[PDB]
């Protein structure tokens, strides 16, 4: 079965494209291709989401489709099974969803793993290299599965930072161990 | 956020795989999700509405449900035998049944396969469970009696062949037996000739465990009566499409009978448990109204079944087949949608009331609640002249007797009304599994209702009754005949017959 | 035009979905024919669901029908045929001749759905319909434009009070009259066709001042909800454009209730209490409302009303209850004491019963009926228990005349010569108020109770008193 | 090759697995998830495609990790069965709880079973005697039948099976089946005692009695496969042993019950009041996988927890058509005080007929019913005008039934402790002569308290000295 299998409606899509480009290869090809006429759409304004949202028939959306192949005349041929799987079941609002999913099945296959630092504040390259060297030194990644990380900065969280990956986590901020110690003492 | 029933993952990554199977989707198609008995396949899209479908497994099953991509077949096996992605080949055939005179003497299950298994059904045909309704110009008015040997059903509810005629009342309340009376009268005609003038009785059973059918079965061949009758039956184990399925097709078996242009009639006990078996059946397939419990076109379903059931014109052969629904009432809640839905259908109502079951009519009929809207042109000329004030003088004792147990002083019109009423009351008492000749029904509502027994004691009735048929039977045999030769009643027969009941009122 | 295909996607009951292309959507109420080899299967376009697929209510049984069957749009709602042809000739719901008769149709075919009436059409009628029932025509006077109502139990003899209704008043009067049943039995449907034969209202020989639309309940409930609506547009047909006036006729309508039931709960709406349609209302409004006398003619609709279990307060009845002009209460107690008409005189309302309507003369009569009447009812009580001996000579007069007036109202019927044998009688509107006030005063108190038993008019009351004195 | 899977969804006590294989147990197949409290035994009730079954779990879950091993046991659970489960008490897996160690198994047969066919059939009359005076009287048993009791109060209901099980179970010699669906754990103890004490159990001897006990606290979806396994034992010693049975079931409702918790989990939009739109079928299955067959004759005794004493509810109304007979025990006669609390109005049997127990017998009996019926007839009158007020001939009639009410109560032999009187078993040859006499107010002119709570008409007569004193 495909390395991870998220479920979800709209990845039943995306579960159903991994496996059908993973028996015949060429998964990156396929992802690639789909992520640059993707990436084209969003940045075409009609037909951006102007024409992304229904409103548009069976037909209509075949036409918009044959437009579509217009724009990146071959892609991999799977994912122009896939344009016709999404006329044919009139969905082009889950377009982008699909992408997406279809890219963490991908970047799972190829074992890159994606995490989080999420901060206050941006952290200092001394500091994401370090936390990047004791994540790939952690049993967390193990690494063997490629360690890709990224601090984001988030105002809410006030002071420290909370690593994310693999659902696994150490939260280790200081406003939540500020919000323990005065509930401690108002108690 | 949408969910399509081919958004399954194995369909889906076929499509993207480009290449997809057809023919598949015509004359098969491959099981997806099965469960509760009820299957889903992808695919058979030659499928016709009503079509019977053999599942791999080798089951078979109707397909009651045509979706937008999932056929929704209802098995009528076990799903302990089919699993899923299985074939299943269109039979190509909307169900049918053997149809033939070799169902007499046969328990048939609902697919015609002799379950008494007395060995091969000799079909003289077959036929489709749906048969539409004959037309207006088909029908010609009823002009047949039925006498179902119990005496208050005759005389005051008359039943003739062709009419629909309810059996409503509570559970259990031996609700086969006033059924069974009538099929045990059946021996009259059934040991005399012209074979239009017998009804072959088809005792159609729903619902209902193996050892009570088995009983019935016991009792008929003990009257030696399986003889002329045909049981079909879809006992409580065997499968809810199968009893969905059990009247259509019993119905279809009556149909050979008119269709012969003989006569026929048909139990259908229970109808009630059809439509239990209908609301499993609806909910099982997703099928949307509750109904109050009971889904909407329920009332449909029996209204088509039962107006197939008629007296037909001569030039159909004048054939009928005569129905008798049998309804269970919830604690005698006839506003219960089911019980609703069939009063309307039917010409007749034949309510029974439990308290008078114990009040020692046995069985019990509350002629109150009892009509029949057809009435006399079945009822016996004869029986017709006698039993006229009969309906008069009970609703009379009904009014009287409310008043009679707060116990005042009465009126001397209402205890000349109560003592008449107590013994009609008593002399119309049945006794179950016992029939009575009409030709010794005629009797008992002339002396009762020329009141020759309204001086006679309440308690001594019972007495009277037997002793006077004993006493007609030896001496006033020659009138005895003339009744069963002549059927109405003349001058001189009233009169001779008032000579004899005068003369037997102090025995 | 071109044919409108569409190919269908589901069935599933009387709902079947059809997937019509593109631009070529059908519209509300509109009539799709699927040919079949049970001739053409009729779906009435119910709702549009999205991506030009409709959701349509079947009006033929639905079995055998193979997925993706092409259907041909008609392109509006089902066109009856009208004519005065209909006169005289038996036709289903989808409008084809069951009598067998070949072509029925005029000139015209007319839309089954139809507007309601506008506030300016409308016209106030006051004529006072005879029945020449006489308790009909005193204590519950009929009004001719009206909307009478024959509310009653379980088809209690229903059937042959409106025979009666038809034998006497379609002939008496020269207007049309169109019967039409909703899921009527083909028992009751083959007794009324010999029936009207017989009396011969119907001539196959000659015209008939009535049509029949006998609607049967084997038909799919779509078939029976509609067949109400096919019958309606006849009798505006015969309104307006042959402009005269009617007699309409509807049987009966609890299964009118019944069947929009069932096709709501199909529809998937939520059902309303004791389970009827969310949509009873506006739909009952609509037959309703479709009926009325207008300036262009009148129509007088008799609709027969079921009380479920005898109870009127269940809301199918009593939504009925507000839509009709002139109600009628049939009752089992009154048939049982062996009176026919089975009407309860005192439970029956109609509020053409109005003074000035019926004159004060009339008013007056019929208000002393029914205190006498009632104050019988309440002595009742009285005379079964305590005894009839402790009541007055006052209440015992008033007794004795209720009893001779109770009786006074049985009166045979024509079409119980079958249900009895005795012939009936039409009696005049004056001649009914004249022997109703006679009887007050005790004039005929010389006359055997008995002798107004089941007769018609005085002079036949006077003429049996002599009967029973020999 | 073990069909491996992983569990997708732990929605209740309604697990969901996803086998990796294409191999598909198929529908009631059992599976072990091997537990680290034991095992879990589940048993497959759909597919639901995209190799996703969804199972119903006998045991009580928690701790479930979704993803955890699936092992496929294939098929029906088997339990085992011999004369060696003669003696034990056993659990829904076929286990002994009572802790007699592994059954020595001889055939192991599967919960699930096809029910006998109508050839199979064979239908006895045998007249079975109770000596309960009311039983007798009014609703005699037959040796093969189905008896049913449709109580409200269980505490009614166990004293009731008791006392049969206390007459009717040691003048059995064959082979007996106690099955009790979701009871009470303290009541079921009770009862293993009593056994044992009476012998019908004699571990160290041999028991003629086997047992399966299933606690009501036991999760609801074992409790759906207790009756099952019961069925199978009844079966083995029914067909592969040949002999004569007994089996007795109490609480059925609860196999209803559990049935219409399950259904909503399952997937299914319930049908009426709340319980299963299955519920006939499942009803059906049970009831016709108890038989007496021409093989064998089971005589089975099936007890009934009417919720609200609502006899009008669908379930226990599809309960009553599967019964031979029928003896309802209600509320207001328990108020009365009667034990029997059995309805006496509401009681039948398909014995009843004067064919089978003769006519003497139902002549008796018929009047007792009319005169029982006219008494609660007249109870308006009676409260709204004086009893004194009403007609001589009723008088006499109200005298002679609030007699008959009261000749209609009997001591329990079991529950002799628990009424606190000598319990009291009474010949139904005995019973007919009392009731005809009584009829014929032969003792009519002695206490009406003097009917009350005793036995036979000689007791009353001493009753009276008694009393007299």
């Amino acid at each position: 079965p495909p390395p991870v299998r998220l479920f979800g409606v709209e990845g039943t899509y995306a579960t159903a494209l991994y496996q059908a480009a993973a028996k015949n290869s060429s998964i990156d090809a396929a992802f690639q291709s789909l992520q640059k006429v993707e990436s084209t759409v969003k940045k075409n304004p009609k037909l951006g989401h102007l024409l992304l949202n229904p409103a548009l028939s069976l037909k209509d959306r075949n036409s918009v489709i044959d437009a579509i192949v217009e724009t990146h005349k071959n892609l991999d041929g799977y994912v122009v099974n896939l344009l016709k799987v999404l006329s044919e079941n009139n969905r082009l609002g889950c377009f982008e969803k699909i992408a997406s999913d279809f890219g963490v099945l991908n970047d799972a296959h190829n074992g890159l793993l994606k995490g989080t630092v999420t901060s206050a504040e941006p952290l200092d390259p001394k500091s994401f290299k370090r936390i990047e060297k004791a994540l790939s030194a952690s049993k967390l990644v193990g690494q063997g599965k490629s360690l890709k990380l990224e601090n984001v900065v988030k105002p809410e969280i006030k002071g420290g930072l909370i690593v994310e990956l693999g659902d696994k986590t150490v939260d280790l901020s200081i406003s939540t161990k500020i919000q323990k110690l005065n509930k401690v003492l108002e108690d | 956020t949408k969910a399509q029933p081919t958004e399954v993952s194995s369909i889906l990554e076929e499509r993207i795989k480009g290449v997809s199977d057809e023919a598949n989707l015509n004359e098969t198609g491959r099981v997806l999700a099965v469960g509760d008995g009820i299957a889903r396949v992808f695919g058979l899209n030659n499928i016709q509405a009503e079509e019977l479908v053999e599942f791999s497994s080798g089951v078979k099953g109707m397909a009651l449900n045509l979706e937008p991509g999932q056929v929704g077949i209802v098995l009528f096996g076990s799903d302990r035998l089919v699993k899923e992605g299985e074939l299943v080949k269109r039979t190509g055939n909307i169900v049918d049944v053997p149809v033939g005179p070799g169902l007499l003497g046969r328990v048939v299950d609902a697919l015609g396969n002799p379950i008494d298994g007395k060995g091969p059904i000799d079909a003289a045909g077959r036929s489709r469970a749906q048969v539409k309704a004959p037309g207006i110009l088909p029908r010609r008015s009823v002009h047949e009696p039925v006498q179902t040997g119990l005496k208050a059903v005759d005389a005051l509810v008359p039943i003739g062949r062709g009419q629909r005629e309810l059996i409503i009342g509570d559970r259990q309340t031996g609700k086969t037996a006033v059924a069974l009376d009538t099929i045990l009268n059946q021996k009259r005609w059934n040991n005399g000739s012209d074979e239009s003038k017998k009804l072959y009785c088809v005792y159609v059973a729903v619902g209902q465990k193996r050892s009570t059918v088995a009983q019935l079965v016991q009792t008929l061949e003990q009257h030696d009566a399986m003889k002329y009758s045909i049981i079909v039956a879809a006992t409580a184990s065997e499968a809810a499409p199968l009893q969905y399925l059990a009247p259509f097709t019993a119905a279809s078996i009556g149909e050979w009978f008119r269709d012969n242009g003989k006569h026929a009639l048909i139990v259908y006990d229970d109808l009630s448990k059809q439509a239990v078996a209908y609301r499993q059946l609806s909910l099982l397939l997703r099928r949307p109204p509750g109904r109050e419990a009971y889904p909407g076109d329920v009332f449909y379903l029996h209204s088509r079944l039962l107006e197939r059931a008629a007296k037909l014109s001569e030039k159909e052969g004048s054939g009928s087949l005569t129905a008798l629904p049998v309804i269970e009432t919830q604690g005698g809640d006839v506003s219960a949608y089911i019980p609703t839905n069939v009063i309307s259908i039917t010409d007749g109502q034949i309510f029974l009331e439990a308290e008078l079951f114990y009040k020692g009519i046995r069985p019990a009929i509350n002629v109150g609640l009892s009509v029949s809207r057809v009435g006399s042109a079945a009822q016996v000329k004869a029986l017709k002249q006698v039993a006229g004030s009969l309906k008069l003088f009970l609703a009379q004792y009904r009014e009287v007797a409310a008043f009679a147990q707060f116990g005042s002083d009465l009126d001397a019109s209402t205890k000349q009304t109560l003592v008449r009423g107590e013994r009609l009351t008593q002399l119309l008492k049945q006794n179950q599994y016992s029939p009575l000749a009409t030709e010794e029904q005629v009797p008992l509502i002339y002396a009762g209702v020329n009141g020759h027994l309204d001086g006679i004691e309440l308690s001594r009735i019972g007495e009277f009754e037997s002793s006077f048929l004993s006493y007609l039977k030896s001496n006033h045999n020659e009138l005895l005949t003339e009744i069963r030769e002549k059927g109405e009643l003349s001058k001189e027969l009233l009169a001779s017959l008032k000579s004899a009941t005068e003369s037997f009122v102090a025995t | 035009s071109t044919p409108i295909t569409g190919k269908v996607t589901a069935v599933i009951g009387a709902i079947v979905d059809v997937h019509f292309e593109q631009s070529e959507l059908p519209a509300i109420l509109n009539a799709l024919e699927i040919k079949t080899p049970q001739g053409k299967l009729v779906l009435e376009v119910a709702q549009h669901l999205g991506e030009n697929t409709v959701r349509t209510i079947a009006m033929d049984g639905t079995e055998g029908l193979v997925r993706g069957e092409k259907v041909l749009d008609t392109g509006g709602p089902i066109s009856v045929p009208v004519g005065r042809e209909t006169l005289g000739r038996i036709i289903n719901v989808i409008g084809e001749p069951i009598d067998e008769r070949g072509p029925i149709k005029s000139k015209l075919r007319k839309p089954i759905h139809a507007d309601p009436p506008s506030f300016a059409e409308q016209s106030t009628s006051a004529e006072i319909l005879e029945t020449g029932i006489k308790v009909v025509d005193l204590l519950a006077p009929y009004a001719r434009g009206g909307k009478i109502g024959l509310f009653g139990g379980a088809g209690v003899g229903k059937t042959v009070f409106i025979q009666e209704l038809i034998n006497n008043i379609a002939k008496a009067h020269g207007g049309f009259s169109v019967f039409t049943g909703v899921g009527e039995r083909t028992r009751e449907g083959n007794d009324l066709y010999r029936e009207m034969k017989e009396t011969g209202v119907i001539n196959l020989e000659g015209e008939s001042k009535v049509a029949l639309v006998f609607g049967q309940m084997n038909e799919p409930p779509g078939a029976r909800a509609r067949v109400a609506l096919t019958g309606l547009t006849i009798a505006e047909y015969f309104r307006d454009e042959e402009g005269q006036d009617v007699l309409l006729f509807i049987d009966n309508i609890f299964r009118f209730t019944q069947a929009g039931s069932e096709v709501s709960a199909l529809l998937g709406r939520i059902p309303s209490a004791v389970g009827y349609q969310p949509t009873l209302a506006t739909d009952m409004g609509l037959l309703q409302e479709r009926i009325t006398t207008t300036k262009k003619g009148s129509v007088t609709s008799v609709q027969a009303v079921y009380v479920p279990a005898d109870d009127l307060t269940d809301p199918a009845p009593a939504t009925t209850f507000a839509h009709l002009d002139a109600t009628t209460v049939l009752s089992r107690g009154i048939s049982e004491l062996g009176i026919y008409p089975a009407v309860d005189p005192l439970d029956s309302k109609s509020r053409l019963l109005d003074a000035a309507v019926v004159g004060q003369e009339h008013y007056d009569v019929a208000s002393k009926v029914q205190e006498t009447l009632q104050t019988y009812k309440s002595l009742q009580d009285i005379i079964a228990i305590l005894g009839m001996d402790e009541l007055s000579e006052q209440d015992k007069l008033t007794v004795e005349r209720a009893r001779k007036i109770q009786r006074f109202l049985s009166q045979p019927f024509a079409v119980a010569e079958v249900f009895t044998g005795i012939p009936g009688k039409l009696v005049r509107l004056k001649d009914t108020v004249a022997s109703f006030k006679a009887v007050l005063e005790g004039k005929y108190d010389n006359i055997p109770e008995h002798a107004f038993y089941m007769v018609g008019g005085i002079e036949d009351v006077v003429a049996k008193a002599e009967k029973l004195a020999a």
